[PDB]
């Protein structure tokens, strides 16, 4: 076989040990999913610094806190934006997540509150910005490098799925690099918690599994399917369906054809044809050994996924560092509270 | 090249979710 008795009880071991941690998680976050942390902090708490961009509700704004000088960023959604705009479920959906998982590769919300006019998800802030101007400046990553990240995913997607959370908006742009150079998974907006298929068109094009674009049903291995596409593109710096336009990367993501650079070495070849399989019964993360079939892929072999948990391993790369203060410039607009609450009801759970 | 198609294609900005 394989495995000689030691590396195969190595293994077993090894297994055993990611079920007890899962179990332990899952019984934490039910304990904050059934019962919703509120009103943990206030606006007066904070100095506004910067606003960071905006949305068609929202915003996002750098703040410190007037105490402790600690640095976030603080989204503000217009309540009555959200309801004009059909967004509430989403939005009380996205904070209940956020302030009910815990992982260190996870954006963490650190306060959350809201007033007369608006709602308000205090987060971490990682000046270090995203993996998308990184990816884009340096061009691609040596296979170690991408690997490093992908370990991450692949863990936090482990993380994910067993609490029954699909994430649904994997791509470089929503990857933060912090810095000690390891990754963090920001914007749940997409995410959703449910055990077994789910029907809404929602991603981003080059990402999308064929499953969502044809019209079935789907479940969490259109996760696996989107970090198969991280992967690529990390590894190429293109991603390996694109186009002028949608139409033309859906024709090529449900073809069931993918072409790869010839640097990629062999074992990342045969990992991503295993992840980008539009055929759901032999994709992996879908199949009988879940996730394990890539965790012991031979592209994954020098990985310690211990270590990477711990944070253990070095970093390719680390942002250049700069001070939580320091920070593209959009114009800077006024935090209206009205004297009336607005959408009382429509946001009690939040 | 797949590389100039890339760059052909406009899309090698940030993109938007549908
Ligand atoms: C996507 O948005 C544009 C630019 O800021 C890029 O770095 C990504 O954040």
């Amino acid at each position: 076989g394989h495995m000689g008795n030691a590396a195969a009880a190595k293994k077993g071991s090894e297994q055993e040990s990611v079920k007890e941690f899962l179990a332990k998680a899952k019984e934490e976050f039910l304990k904050k999913w059934e019962s919703p942390s509120q009103n943990t902090a206030q606006l007066d708490h904070f100095d506004r610094i910067k606003t960071l961009g905006t949305g068609s509700f929202g915003r996002v704004m750098l703040v410190k806190h007037k105490e402790t000088g600690n640095h976030y960023a603080m989204k503000i959604l217009d309540k009555q934006k959200v309801v004009k705009l059909k967004q509430i479920e989403h939005t009380l959906n996205e904070k209940r997540i956020l302030q009910a998982v815990n992982f260190p590769f996870l954006v963490k919300l650190e306060f959350s509150f809201k007033d007369n006019s608006n709602l308000y998800m205090v987060m971490e802030y990682v000046p270090g910005g995203e993996m998308f101007s990184h990816l884009r400046r340096i061009g691609r990553f040596s296979e170690p490098h991408a690997r490093f990240y992908a370990a991450q995913i692949v863990l936090t997607f482990e993380y994910l799925h067993s609490l029954d959370l699909i994430y649904r908006d994997l791509k470089p742009e929503n990857l933060l690099i912090d810095q000690q150079g390891y990754i963090q998974v920001t914007d749940f907006g997409f995410a959703k918690r449910v055990k077994g298929r789910t029907w809404t068109l929602c991603g981003t094009p080059e990402y999308l599994a064929p499953e969502i674009i044809l019209s079935k049903g789907y479940n969490k291995a259109v996760d696996w399917w989107a970090l198969g596409v991280l992967i690529y593109e990390m590894a190429a710096g293109y991603p390996p369906f694109f186009a002028d336009q949608p139409i033309q990367i859906y024709e090529k993501i449900v073809s069931g054809k993918v072409r790869f650079p010839s640097h990629f070495s062999s074992d990342l070849k045969d990992l991503l044809r295993n992840l980008l399989q539009v055929d759901l019964t032999k994709r992996f993360g879908n199949l009988k050994n879940g996730v394990n079939d890539i965790k012991n892929h031979k592209w994954f072999a020098t990985t310690d996924w211990i270590a990477i948990y711990q944070r253990k391993v070095e970093a390719p790369f680390i942002p250049k560092f700069k001070g939580p203060g320091d920070t593209d410039d959009y114009e800077e607009e006024e935090i209206r509270v009205s004297i009336n609450e607005k959408c009382g009801k429509e946001f009690t759970e939040f | 090249t797949t590389y100039a198609d890339f760059i052909a294609s406009g899309r090698t900005g940030s993109r938007n979710a549908i």
